């Protein structure tokens, strides 16, 4: 019935920013809008009650404003402690959410540490191998991990998994994974995945040779 | 303390009735002050209310789902419930329970919320994980040792929690989102161990606790270089 614009789905801001989410009610619902904080794998806790109003154990960079149908959901100094997506909600008719914000922290460049892991003795017995390449605490999220297998470019045999921002030191971390058939695995030599980043001036490839680890 | 419970099945088969239970404690839900919801997500998607339970029986309900909602309460065990009728792939969401009514006489917020229980809606069966020790052929960094655990091929993606036998000063444990495998239907992650060279001598191990699902965890070893 009452719908929730919030506005914008997703931003990236720096330390000490003002960032301002905009939730636009469908028609009015006086004050009765609040604000969740989400954090990943967690329920969402409320942060602003009532449009403006601070709950406990929530620090005061966190506020709102408005009233009627326009309302703005501001942190005024964000913190990285702070990465998280945040809901408005409204109880002027039934409850209705927001989209939800995705708010991520922008720092300086970091470089991944590359780390390569061969197929296991007891997944070779299985019948399947599979070829780990992990990226650590690097910044920004996009980062490129090609695999080379005797030097020919792999498509449709990886899979990739980027965790959450760390909420400490705003970094990100990445697992690849070449899959085969360890029938396939034994047909070639050379194993590589090459991370491209901007902390990299140079792509990084971490190789091994197989059967040689 | 106030605490909230969500039970229900893992998984439930499309078409079928999904059952979940909140189990309240610390406050009983028969009393007037408050009232007491349900809201689900659907992975990567935003919170939707489905609907609240009053101690008089009244109900309200979210518009698009009172068709296939039936919410009700127990005021004898201190529970409220949810059933969600003709469950499709939409269905698959985190399912909270919460309490609201806190400051009007009619439901406001939401707070607190129970922990969050995943239900996926697959006609699949569960599927455990193939957990591998990881040996690292790449350099050691910098006096640690890295050590890692391939966890393959298990459904549903969640709950999938991996710990570690070692852990605190000089340890750092690294996991992954679950991530669908190009093979099919299953899921894979990883869970990377960075320790010290003293903790992980040659000859001695560590323990990567993989727990999925209901299942009882996986415990592997893993050799230190």
């Amino acid at each position: 019935d009452i719908q929730m614009t919030q506005s914008p789905s997703s931003l990236s801001a720096s330390v000490g920013d003002r960032v301002t989410i905009t939730c636009q009610a469908s028609q009015d619902i006086r004050n009765y809008l609040n604000w969740y904080q989400q954090r990943p794998g967690k329920a969402p806790k409320l942060l602003i009650f009532d449009a403006s109003n601070l709950e406990t154990g929530v620090p005061s960079r966190f506020s709102g404003s408005g009233s009627g149908t326009h309302f703005t959901f501001t942190i005024s100094s964000l913190q990285p402690e702070d990465i998280a997506t945040y809901y408005c909600q409204q109880y002027g008719e039934l409850i209705t959410f927001g989209g939800g914000t995705n708010v991520q922290m922008k720092r300086t460049v970091a470089a991944p540490s590359v780390f390569i892991f061969p197929p296991s003795d007891e997944q070779l017995k299985s019948g399947t191998a599979s070829v780990v390449c992990l990226l650590n605490n690097f910044y920004p999220r996009e980062a490129k991990v090609q695999w080379k297998v005797d030097n020919a470019l792999q498509s449709g045999n990886s899979q990739e998994s980027v965790t959450e921002q760390d909420s400490k030191d705003s970094t990100y971390s990445l697992s690849s994974t070449l899959t085969l058939s360890k029938a396939d695995y034994e047909k070639h030599k050379v194993y590589a995945c090459e991370v491209t980043h901007q902390g990299l001036s140079s792509p990084v490839t971490k190789s091994f040779n197989r059967g040689e680890c | 303390q106030l605490q909230l419970q969500e039970s229900g099945p893992g998984l439930v088969k499309p078409s079928e009735t999904l059952s979940l239970t909140c189990s309240v404690s610390g406050e009983s839900i028969s009393n007037s002050a408050y009232y007491w919801a349900w809201i689900r997500q659907p992975p990567g998607k935003a919170l939707e209310w489905i609907a609240t339970v009053y101690y008089t029986g009244r109900t309200y309900h979210n518009p698009s789902l009172k068709s296939r909602v039936a919410i009700s309460m127990d005021t004898s065990k201190n529970q409220f419930s949810l059933k969600l009728r003709s469950v499709t792939a939409a269905d698959t969401a985190v399912y909270y329970c919460a309490r609201t009514g806190i400051v009007v006489t009619t439901p406001d917020w939401f707070d607190p919320w129970g922990p969050g229980a995943l239900v996926t809606v697959s006609a699949a069966s569960p599927t455990s994980p193939k957990v591998f020790p990881l040996s690292l052929c790449s350099t050691q960094p910098d006096g640690n040792v890295v050590i890692a655990c391939l966890v393959q091929g298990f459904f549903p993606q969640e709950p999938l929690s991996v710990t570690w036998s070692e852990s605190g000063q000089g340890v750092t444990a690294r996991n992954f989102p679950p991530s669908q495998d190009a093979s099919g239907d299953l899921y894979t992650t990883s869970s990377q161990l960075t320790l010290p060279a003293t903790q992980c001598l040659a000859g001695k191990s560590v323990t990567c606790h993989v727990k999925h699902y209901t299942n009882p965890s996986q415990d592997v070893t893993v050799p230190c270089p």
